[PDB]
């Protein structure tokens, strides 16, 4: 019901058992292609 | 309560910080996992202030972080840890820190000839890293870095590629306007609508992707009030204990960043400093007095359909 568009720079948080394996502030998306 | 170990989680947005506002874009892409894991082997071998320094910049002492980051990374195929201690075969090196350096995942220690063959170290060193990051870190070492006067070099590499449990379906994939701080951009956007973790705190917003063997992706989106803005620990904790069931329609664009790094400035403002300076105290690594050169970082990500994939390394540079 809720709308979540990623459309303007945002964060990102890969996480496991309590560690940050990757932490991110994503502002100019390129794209690597489909997956 | 937070999904991240408290210590690690200030660590790393404490730097997180100083790494967005060193940069023109806010852009950054980094692994806390793996400069943690070589600033707490550092630790285990540093005495006096130069221990303090790190163990402050850390919050704890290293030994309970580096059992709870070893944990972290094992058990799963989905990702994979490796740490290695490069050393001139001048340096003898303290069976304690042999000891602290074996009980890393996929750890070694292994014998380098800087002095007389500088630049086939540094091929050695970047190959396996290449190994370990499944090719995607192929130069972590750039040209020029391993130069004959140093004696050591100590490594992580990290590789972890999650799956999301519900990928997005390639068809729904479409373009649309992404805000960057460079304009407005088309970009392709990936959509999916189910029900996940959502929680909202002080103008902040965030949804969790779900994802196997343990792996879980936050994406944080800041208040429109500042665009700019960076969370903070007390911030993500908080969003991670408001996080509640929530159908969701999602839309996220494909991406994929790289970035290289020289962290000493930003871990010396940090607190970090006589790590970096002749006044060092490695005693715990050798009784041949050793100290921190340089410290580079590179960390690459990419999320798509079906998950997020990212390798990332860390090298410690040492002089005499």
């Amino acid at each position: 019901t809720i709308r979540f568009s990623v459309d303007r720079p945002f964060h990102i948080v890969v996480r496991r058992r309590g560690a940050i394996l990757f932490l991110g502030s994503i502002a100019d998306p390129h794209d690597p292609g489909p997956a | 309560g937070g999904f991240l170990r408290d210590d690690h989680l200030e660590f790393a947005l404490h730097l997180h910080r100083r790494l967005a506002e060193a940069v023109p874009d806010g852009e950054v892409i980094w692994s806390p996992y793996s400069v943690a894991c070589a600033l707490g082997v550092l630790a285990a071998g540093a005495r006096a202030t130069t221990r303090t320094e790190l163990t402050t910049l850390l919050g704890t002492d290293p030994a309970p972080l580096l059992a709870a980051l070893d944990r972290a990374v094992t058990d799963s195929p989905d990702l994979a840890s490796r740490t290695v201690l490069w050393v001139s075969a001048d340096v003898p090196v303290r069976s304690s820190f042999r000891a602290t350096m074996h009980d890393r995942p996929d750890s070694d220690v292994r014998t380098a000839d800087f002095r007389t063959n500088p630049e086939g170290v540094r091929a050695t060193v970047n190959a396996d890293i290449a190994d370990a990051t499944r090719g995607m870190i192929r130069e972590l070492l750039p040209q020029g870095a391993v130069t004959p006067d140093l004696r050591a070099i100590l490594t992580n590499a990290l590789w972890a590629k999650a799956r999301w449990t519900t990928p997005f379906e390639a068809h729904l994939t479409r373009e649309g306007t992404f805000r960057t701080p460079r304009g407005p951009k088309r970009v392709p956007f990936m959509h999916r609508t189910k029900t996940m973790p959502y929680a909202t705190a002080r103008g902040w917003r965030m949804v969790t992707l779900h994802a196997h063997d343990e792996l879980a992706v936050d994406v944080l989106l800041p208040p429109g009030t500042n665009a700019a803005a960076v969370p903070t620990a007390p911030l993500l904790t908080a969003l991670h204990r408001r996080s509640a069931s929530t159908s969701v329609e999602l839309a996220l664009p494909r991406f994929e960043l790289t970035q290289p790094h020289q962290l000493v400035e930003v871990l010396a403002e940090a607190g970090v400093r006589t790590l970096f300076t002749a006044s060092a105290d490695l005693s715990g690594i050798s009784t041949v007095p050793l100290y921190v050169d340089t410290v580079i970082h590179q960390a690459r990500l990419r999320v798509d359909e079906r998950g997020a994939e990212g390798a990332a390394a860390t090298a410690a540079m040492m002089l005499l």
